[PDB]
Order: structure tokens, then C-alpha cells, then sequence
């Protein structure tokens, strides 16, 4: 299997993860305001 | 000389791997993680040729 | 003030306390005159406090822009 099924565009690749990086920003923007030593923020 | 096509890094990933559990403490996830992204290098070699990354380090390593 | 808290039941006889500014003596600020309403000085703390405590509370601030 030398040849393969070559997969040709990257656009999809190159989505999801920028992405999951543009979405784990907002969950790391919370993780200080979680539990009873958690902080509040004020928008 | 060493021998290329991702032997050499396994080698050291594999050489590591076990040496982790020896270290212990904090450092047993720091030499994990050294292990662990040495391994790209054969994955990313894999994917690069046209074979599957997990398949071409686990048929390797072992 | 620390002459109120190792004074004896009797021994009171210690106990004084105020705060003159002009002449700039300790004196007693009951005999002076020198009295503050009840209410002044606990709705006076109790909100002091409330106020610290949301500020402190406080860890990030996101400020928007105007319509
Ligand atoms: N006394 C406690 N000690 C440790 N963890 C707690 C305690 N009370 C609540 N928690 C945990 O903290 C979390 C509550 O987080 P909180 O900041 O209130 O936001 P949310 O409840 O929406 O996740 C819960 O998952 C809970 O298990």
C-alpha cells in the first residue's frame, strides 16, 4: 500500500483545529470562576 | 551511526517511556511528555508516506 | 484603649476613651460631648463591607464598548 488514497485538500485539517483553539479560549476565559474558591468576574 | 525512519527516536521514546515510572514524582509526567512528543517525528513521518500514525508507532515500538 | 481589655472587674476605674483635635489630647469623649448616633457606625460598617467584599471578589473585568 504504497500509493494510497491520497487525501487532497487541507482546509478541513486546518478548521477543526483552529477551532477547538478558538473554543478552548472561552472555557479557559471560566475555569477561574469554578467551585467555592472560584471568582466572580464583572463585565 | 544510527539508523533513521523513526528507529532512532523510538528507540529514546521507548528508553524513556520505561524510565518514567523509575522517576516518579513530578518529573514522571515531564519524562512522559518528552517521551511522548518525541513520537511525532515516526507519526509524522507515517502520516507524511501515507500510513496510518497510530498503527506505524504500535506495530513499532512493540 | 489597650488599658480597657487587662482592667479588672472593680480595677472601669481604668476604663476611658476619645479623641479631642484642637487642643490635641486624649479626652473623654462622653464628658466632651462628642456623640455619634448608633446606627451611624453600624449601617456605617455593614455596607463598608459589602462594598470590599464584590470588589474583592472581583478577578476579571470585560469592558464593552458603547452601542
Ligand atoms: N465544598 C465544596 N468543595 C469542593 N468542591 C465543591 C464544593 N461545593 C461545590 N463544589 C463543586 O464546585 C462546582 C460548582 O462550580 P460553580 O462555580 O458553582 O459553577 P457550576 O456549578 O455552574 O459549575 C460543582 O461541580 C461542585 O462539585
Amino acid at each position: 500500500p504504497s500509493n494510497a488514497t491520497f487525501k487532497n485538500k487541507e482546509k478541513p485539517q486546518e478548521v477543526r483545529k483552529a477551532n477547538i483553539i478558538a473554543a478552548r479560549s472561552v472555557a479557559d476565559a471560566i475555569r477561574t470562576s469554578l467551585g467555592p474558591k472560584g471568582m466572580d468576574k464583572m463585565i | 551511526v544510527v539508523y533513521g525512519g523513526g528507529a532512532a527516536e523510538v528507540t529514546m521514546s521507548l528508553a524513556v517511556s520505561e524510565e518514567a515510572d523509575k522517576q516518579r514524582g513530578i518529573d514522571q509526567y515531564a519524562f512522559r511528555g518528552f517521551a511522548q512528543a518525541l513520537d511525532t517525528i515516526p507519526m509524522t513521518l507515517a502520516e507524511n508516506s501515507g500510513l496510518d500514525p497510530i498503527g506505524t508507532l504500535s506495530t513499532l515500538k512493540s | 484603649h489597650a488599658a480597657s481589655q487587662m482592667a479588672k472587674p472593680e480595677d472601669r476605674s481604668y476604663r476611658n476613651y476619645g479623641l479631642d483635635l484642637i487642643r490635641g489630647k486624649i479626652v473623654d469623649e462622653i464628658h466632651a460631648g462628642v456623640l455619634e448616633p448608633t446606627i451611624s457606625k453600624v449601617k456605617s460598617l455593614k455596607s463598608a463591607l459589602e462594598a470590599c467584599v464584590a470588589i474583592l471578589r472581583i478577578d476579571t473585568m470585560i469592558t464593552v464598548d458603547p452601542e
